[PDB]
């Protein structure tokens, strides 16, 4: 009887999680390369 | 439509109405008609008192030169624009440092042009343009060793970004210094036009135009100066800057071109070139073919204007004010030499 | 009876009348204002000539209006779940028709009040360009209102 | 453009969701689960009423707040040069602060219409009162967003003119009268607002 | 015996077909409006001859409001929710294909406009290609006509 | 007894292989315009052979068009949901490949036309890779008709 | 005795397999025919050679139309849940798989086309290349027939 | 029980295991081919040799081929709903991982390719890398034989 509140607690507990995930990843990834001082060494 | 409205003046609206209110004091024609009629550069200073220039040559010693008075034009011009820039944010930053790299490419031209020739670096400090002034110290110090300045250079400089279309240090003393120079300046107006069309909105419209009339003219101009001279037509087409309105089959054919006729032929297919080239009569006592650019470049600087929510503003001003500058300085060379009947060679604006 | 929701849609009918309509005016007030006033400064004489874009624009927001007031007039609590959605098709018309023309005259007025002040010839041309643009707005009305008295 | 990708994905993401799911209620004949009915009216017409005032003051608010500083920006970076500006287009100004001033009194015209039932069947609350909580959040939305372009809109014309007056005084008497046109808007958004509500009552 | 909510498809049509062509028609009189203005400061003379675009465009916006209309005088109470199915894919078919061709109109007739100053031989070529792009929303009308007298 | 949702799928078959298909022929017209306004400056003479691109993306709004015809000629009261899921796969197969032809025959006749202003001999080649960007919508079509015709 | 719901996956399968794959070979064409208007300026007598990357992804088409065919023709009015879902699969695998070796054939072609301008050595490299992306599609129509027979 | 839609699983599974295999490999393959475009125009000798990477990039997609053909030999009609999960999950595995894989074989080709043709030196260290990249791959695979086998 209690479907439509474990639906949403799941449904949206999940989504943040995974918004968060996909953010920290996205943060991380296009992160800035760090050794701007060597690319035009390198290059 | 990118919607500039919306959002420009957050970051960018105090700038936006702040180098619109710098531009208001250009000099109109009343004044440059003002400055004309005066006899001597002393009177040239009192005429320009009354302008927005006010007492800016005050202080200078009362028997004036033409090198002074050009001296003092481009510290205020350095001073404003400086005082633009400290002012602005990320973008707007980034577009003003845009406009500083087309002096930076002939100030490092300088540099590695002293330091070949054995030329303390620090010597050559003093005559850079302020507003490309490499206050980096990386470059400095350098005991004379091209290798040094090259790696100085693309550590220390955002021309590194530009020096990637060299292929090493020993370039530096390949090329002549005038090939290396276009070839920098052909890149740099390469990224400021992607840059502007990133920025996209009423940036890019009101830019875009600018730097492709900028790129039509160096291919022109770059062709008609190359005729006598050693530098073949594969190396002339390496700096026709690819921005421009030419791009299509019009820089090709000018790689190709071997007269000024054929230049002539080359730019009747654009009628906005067409006529700048039927107005450049180039015989004496009439408008040369880079008057007639100059002339087209002070238009599309002023139409810059008629746009709002845009950084190209700012790039016009600066032209503009470069220009106003040079007139002043011509002004006072004719005042100087007594040559009164050139004196209406100045280009005005507004 | 009607069921109790059916007015929920001539509401959304006559909301999206006027905020789409209104918002189509805005963006061409806007936009034919931030021209008007960078060329007045070059062509000073021009700017009540240069008023037309903007009063164009204006015409669209009265349109919504008018259907909106439609809408509000024709609504009661009980209407059929059928004029309710006839009101919801005439507001959204209108509304959206409204949208279109308020960026094309917004697009239309400012390039052109800059032609003309760089080129008088422009003028007519801008207007009979303005009308085209204007119609579009008008033909929304038109829809609307067969949508709405229906 | 980091934000708009995460924005466009949501969006994306969501509509994507929703084409998938209509197609999944039409196609596997489930469509009596999909009662609009049931959700526009077991929603309680107080979330939609009071919703409705929220919105007509906020977004009122937002584009006050939009066009002033659009406008000030403008004003006080051309004032450096040209301090009169101050003085005379605070009337630019004026004009995004009379937006506000709609919404406030819109509020009010919407909030006198607020009554509560002691009834939770919809049978019960009526359709006297579920096209009051209806039209009061329509005429909410309406003045709202009405007031936030023509705000928007005002701030643009009225930066545009301090950057006129900045160069030519004999400007802004002008150009002020695209500002009246973009006035217009809002105005027009009262009277529809007053319209939906006319003959709104809850009880 | 049929939903009351069948008409809301119908409308969704009428309301469609007269919007998404309206945005087209806008996006059509938009850009080659910009373009008109951006050669008009030029090449005057080809002012009015330079006004096709805007007048194709135009016509896309008729198509829409043509279906609309008639999805307009097509609904009933009692549609049922096959015709009014019938009536709301009409109206996304002319009002999708009238916005395509709008988009292609206002592009074509940007760069036709602005290359004519330059090329008056391209007049003639960038008529033609305007027509293709007219006949796009012609498409959609035919469609829409067929779907919407069944 | 059958859904009264089949003739939704069934419409929004037709509604999508005309939408879809305009859609991609107006992207293929509008970047061969594009394309064609761009080359003619230097060589007008090619302003006419330069406007194949442009017919060959009219053809793909062509196919869409056969196939909408064809569905909004299937369509009754009474399809089995089979049908109209039939019609609605066939609809936008055509209408989803051609819009990928639609894209690639923009984009290889922009390229071509661009190339041949300085290449005659790339015209023949270029004219080949239309085909076979034209193809895919004629692919697309193909299974619409077996899956409309069924 | 099976759901009337069952046909829709088999059409989803059919209209993917055939909208995926006219997709990926789309952008291959497209790609590739950029490469050669870039390459043909320079080097006009290798565009004839260079039509092989267009081709690919030509035969990529193919194999979606070969599995949308199949699906098709296997789709009746009693189709299984289980055959619908299989078909599905089929048309989603072979889709796909297109999609992915058409970006490789594009991405591939146009640089092997750009390079072969300046190294004639390359061509045999570009095709070898061109071959190992091929198959990736080849691979999708294989698990696709597979699970259409099964 | 066995529901009905057991199999939509398994299918999924299988469409997995080709589509985001095929999906790194083509990825892996177009990367590697920018790579040796860029590199043969200097160091044309190396065609052959740096062609390794597109072949680790190939086998990737074999891989994925191998696990959906097991997936699509192990279902049936009646698949009870755990064994579809088991093989979901085997073609998510399988499939992701050469996803990961391919992405990774691509960047570290492209790298590797360009720096041989500078530093003669790099090749073997590239190929160290290559094949920890390519383990990658089988990691998914041996899992995915783990699951549609369970
Ligand atoms: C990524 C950004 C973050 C996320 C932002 C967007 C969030 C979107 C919000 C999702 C909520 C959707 C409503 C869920 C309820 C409706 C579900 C439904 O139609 O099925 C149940 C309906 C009704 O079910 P029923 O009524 O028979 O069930 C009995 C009733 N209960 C269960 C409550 C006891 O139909 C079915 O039974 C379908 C069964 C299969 C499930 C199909 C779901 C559709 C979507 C599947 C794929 C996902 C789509 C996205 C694709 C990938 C991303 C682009
Ligand atoms: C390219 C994308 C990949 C395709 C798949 C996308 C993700 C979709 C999967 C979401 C998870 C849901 C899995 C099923 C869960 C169990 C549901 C259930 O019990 O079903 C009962 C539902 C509803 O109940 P019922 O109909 O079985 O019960 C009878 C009900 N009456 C009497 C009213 C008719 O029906 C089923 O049995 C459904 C089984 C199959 C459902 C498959 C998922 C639906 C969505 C598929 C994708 C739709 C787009 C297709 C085209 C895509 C092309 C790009
Ligand atoms: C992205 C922009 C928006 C457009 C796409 C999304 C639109 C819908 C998003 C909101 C959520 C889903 C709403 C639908 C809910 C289902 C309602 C329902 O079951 O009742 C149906 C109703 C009633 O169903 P019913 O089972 O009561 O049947 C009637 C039976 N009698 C008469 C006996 C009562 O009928 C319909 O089928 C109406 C059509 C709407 C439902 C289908 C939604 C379409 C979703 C988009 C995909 C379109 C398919 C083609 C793809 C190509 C498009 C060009
Ligand atoms: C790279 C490949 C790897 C994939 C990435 C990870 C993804 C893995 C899956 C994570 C997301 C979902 C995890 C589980 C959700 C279900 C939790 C509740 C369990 C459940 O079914 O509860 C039942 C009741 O549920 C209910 O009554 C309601 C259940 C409905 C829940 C629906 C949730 C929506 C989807 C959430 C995730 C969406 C985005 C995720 C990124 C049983 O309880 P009972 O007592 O009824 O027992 C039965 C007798 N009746
Ligand atoms: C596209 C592929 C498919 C995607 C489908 C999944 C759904 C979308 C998920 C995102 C997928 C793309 C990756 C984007 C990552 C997040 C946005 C960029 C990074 C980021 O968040 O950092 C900065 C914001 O700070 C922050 O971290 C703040 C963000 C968190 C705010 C959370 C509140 C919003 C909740 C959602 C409800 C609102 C709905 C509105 C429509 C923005 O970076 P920058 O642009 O300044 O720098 C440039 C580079 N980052
Ligand atoms: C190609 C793109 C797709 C285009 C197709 C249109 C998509 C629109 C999306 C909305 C959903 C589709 C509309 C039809 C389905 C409506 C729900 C029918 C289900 C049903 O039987 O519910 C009835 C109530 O719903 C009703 O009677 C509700 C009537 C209203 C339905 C439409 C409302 C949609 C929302 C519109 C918002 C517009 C906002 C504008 C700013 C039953 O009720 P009963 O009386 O038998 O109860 C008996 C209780 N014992
Ligand atoms: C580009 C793609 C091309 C390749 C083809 C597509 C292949 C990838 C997509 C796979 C889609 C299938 C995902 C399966 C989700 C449903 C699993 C069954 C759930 C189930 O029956 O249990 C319910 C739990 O729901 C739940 O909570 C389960 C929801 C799980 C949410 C997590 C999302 C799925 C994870 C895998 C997707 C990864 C995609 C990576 C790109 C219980 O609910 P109840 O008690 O009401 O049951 C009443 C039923 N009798
Ligand atoms: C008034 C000016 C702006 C001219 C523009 C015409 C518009 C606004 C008006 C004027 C007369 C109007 C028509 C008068 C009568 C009817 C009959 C009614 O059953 C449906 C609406 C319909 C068909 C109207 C449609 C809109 C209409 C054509
Ligand atoms: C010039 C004015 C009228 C507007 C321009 C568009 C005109 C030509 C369009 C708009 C709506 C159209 C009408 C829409 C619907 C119908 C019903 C049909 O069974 C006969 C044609 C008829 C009566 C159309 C005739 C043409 C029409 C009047
Ligand atoms: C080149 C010309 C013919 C096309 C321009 C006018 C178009 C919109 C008209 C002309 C004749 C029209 C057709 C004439 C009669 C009918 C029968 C009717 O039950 C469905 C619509 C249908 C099939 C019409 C579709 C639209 C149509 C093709
Ligand atoms: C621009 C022109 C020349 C290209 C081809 C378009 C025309 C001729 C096409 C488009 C739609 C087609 C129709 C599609 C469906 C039907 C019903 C079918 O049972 C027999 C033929 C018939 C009636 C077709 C005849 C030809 C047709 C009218
Ligand atoms: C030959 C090449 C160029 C294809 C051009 C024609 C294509 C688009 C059309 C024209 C007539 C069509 C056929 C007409 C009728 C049938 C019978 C039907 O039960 C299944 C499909 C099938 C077999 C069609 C397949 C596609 C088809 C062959
Ligand atoms: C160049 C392009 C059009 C290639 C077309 C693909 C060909 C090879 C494929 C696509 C679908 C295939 C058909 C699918 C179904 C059948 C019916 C079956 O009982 C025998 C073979 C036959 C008749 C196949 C023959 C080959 C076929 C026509
Ligand atoms: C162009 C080619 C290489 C691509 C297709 C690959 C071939 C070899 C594969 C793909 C799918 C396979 C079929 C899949 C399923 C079955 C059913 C089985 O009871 C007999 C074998 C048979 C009929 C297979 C024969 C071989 C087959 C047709
Ligand atoms: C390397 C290239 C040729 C790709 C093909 C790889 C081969 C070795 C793989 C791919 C799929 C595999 C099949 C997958 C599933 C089964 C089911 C089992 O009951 C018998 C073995 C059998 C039939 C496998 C035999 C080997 C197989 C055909
Ligand atoms: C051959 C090279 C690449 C080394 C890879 C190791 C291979 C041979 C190993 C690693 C994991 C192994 C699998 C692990 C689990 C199972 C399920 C079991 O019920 C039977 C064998 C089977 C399917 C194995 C087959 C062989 C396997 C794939």
């Amino acid at each position: 009887l209690e479907y439509s509140v474990v639906f949403n607690l799941v449904l949206w507990i999940m989504t943040g999680l995974a918004l968060a995930v996909i953010i920290t990843s996205y943060n991380i990834w296009n992160m800035d390369p760090g050794y701007d001082s060597i690319i035009y060494r390198m290059t | 439509s990118f919607f500039p409205e919306l959002y420009f003046n957050v970051d960018n609206g105090y700038l936006e109405g702040l180098v619109r209110g710098l531009k208001a004091g250009v000099l109109s024609q009343a004044d440059y008609l003002n400055l004309v009629q005066c006899e001597t550069l002393e009177d040239l200073k009192l005429h320009l008192q009354s302008t927005d220039y006010g007492n800016f040559l005050a202080n200078e010693a009362s028997p004036l030169t033409v090198s002074v008075i050009d001296d003092k034009l481009k510290e205020k011009m350095v001073v404003e624009f400086r005082h633009m820039r400290n002012h602005a944010y990320e973008p707007l930053a980034s577009f003003l440092d845009f406009i500083t790299y087309s002096y930076m490419i002939d100030n490092v031209i300088l540099l590695i042009t002293g330091t070949l020739h054995q030329r303390s670096i620090a010597e050559l400090v003093p005559k850079c343009h302020p507003l490309g002034s490499f206050e980096q110290m990386e470059a400095v110090n350098i005991a004379q060793t091209p290798a040094e300045l090259y790696n100085a250079i693309l550590v220390d400089t955002p021309l590194a970004a530009f020096f990637q279309d060299c292929i090493s240090e020993q370039d530096l003393d390949e090329m002549n210094i005038e090939i290396i120079r276009n070839t920098l300046y052909k890149a740099y107006l390469e990224s400021f036009y992607k840059f502007c069309t990133l920025l996209g909105g009423t940036t890019a419209d009101a830019m875009c135009p600018i730097l492709e009339f900028e790129a039509d003219r160096r291919a022109f101009i770059i062709t008609i100066n190359s005729f006598g001279t050693e530098l073949s037509k594969e190396d002339r087409a390496k700096l026709f800057p690819h921005c421009g309105r030419l791009y299509p089959e019009g820089l090709a054919q000018l790689a190709r071109a071997d007269d000024y006729e054929q230049v002539k032929n080359v730019a009747d297919y654009y009628p906005e070139y067409k006529l700048l080239f039927e107005g450049a009569g180039s015989n004496p006592g009439d408008k040369t073919l880079e008057d007639r650019f100059f002339e087209h470049e002070v238009k599309l600087n002023k139409l810059a204007f008629l746009n709002q929510f845009h950084f190209g503003v700012f790039y016009a001003f600066v032209k503009l004010k470069e220009q106003e500058c040079r007139n002043i300085v011509w002004i006072a060379e004719c005042i100087a030499q007594r040559h009164r009947a050139k004196i209406d060679n100045y280009i005005p604006i507004f | 009876n009607n069921p109790e929701y059916s007015s929920f849609f001539g509401v959304m009918g006559a909301s999206s009348a006027m905020v789409f309509s209104a918002m189509g005016a805005a963006y061409g007030t806007a936009k034919s204002g931030t021209g008007i006033a960078a060329m007045s400064v070059m062509r000073p004489e021009l700017i009540m000539k240069s008023i037309i874009p903007v009063v164009m624009a204006g015409i669209i927001a009265i349109y919504g209006l008018v259907v909106a007031v439609l809408i509000a007039n024709s609504l009661t609590d009980g209407i059929t779940l059928y004029r309710s959605f006839l009101q919801l098709g005439a507001g959204l018309s209108v509304g959206l028709s409204g949208l279109a023309a308020g960026f094309a005259i917004g697009i239309v007025g400012d390039a052109g009040v800059r032609g003309t002040a760089q080129q008088p010839r422009l003028f007519v041309g801008m207007i009979l360009i303005l009308i085209f643009a204007e119609v579009l707005g008008l033909y929304g009305l038109i829809v609307a209102l067969i949508l709405s008295t229906k | 453009t980091g934000l708009e990708l995460l924005y466009l994905g949501i969006f994306v993401a969501f509509w994507a969701c929703m084409i998938v799911v209509g197609i999944c209620y039409t196609i596997f004949d489930l469509g009596f689960r999909f009662d609009v009915a049931w959700f526009l009216t077991e929603t309680s017409p107080f979330m939609w009423s009071n919703l409705g005032i929220g919105l007509a003051i906020s977004l009122s608010v937002v584009g006050a707040a939009w066009g002033i500083y659009i406008t000030g920006s403008s004003i006080i970076g051309g004032g450096v040069k040209a301090p009169r500006i101050k003085t005379k287009n605070l009337v630019s100004i004026i004009f995004c602060e009379a937006v506000a001033i709609y919404g406030i009194i819109m509020a009010i015209v919407i909030s006198n219409m607020a009554e509560p039932f002691s009834a939770t069947d919809p049978k019960a609350i009526g359709h006297r009162n579920y096209h009051a909580g209806y039209s009061m959040f329509g005429a909410g939305l309406t003045v709202g967003l009405s007031n936030l372009f023509c705000g928007v809109c005002v701030g643009i014309v009225g930066s545009g003119a301090a950057l006129a007056d900045a160069q030519n005084p004999s400007l802004f008497v002008k150009i002020l009268i695209v500002e009246i046109f973009g006035s217009a808007i809002g105005l027009f958004g009262v009277i529809v607002a007053i319209l939906q509500t006319s003959r709104v009552k809850m009880g």
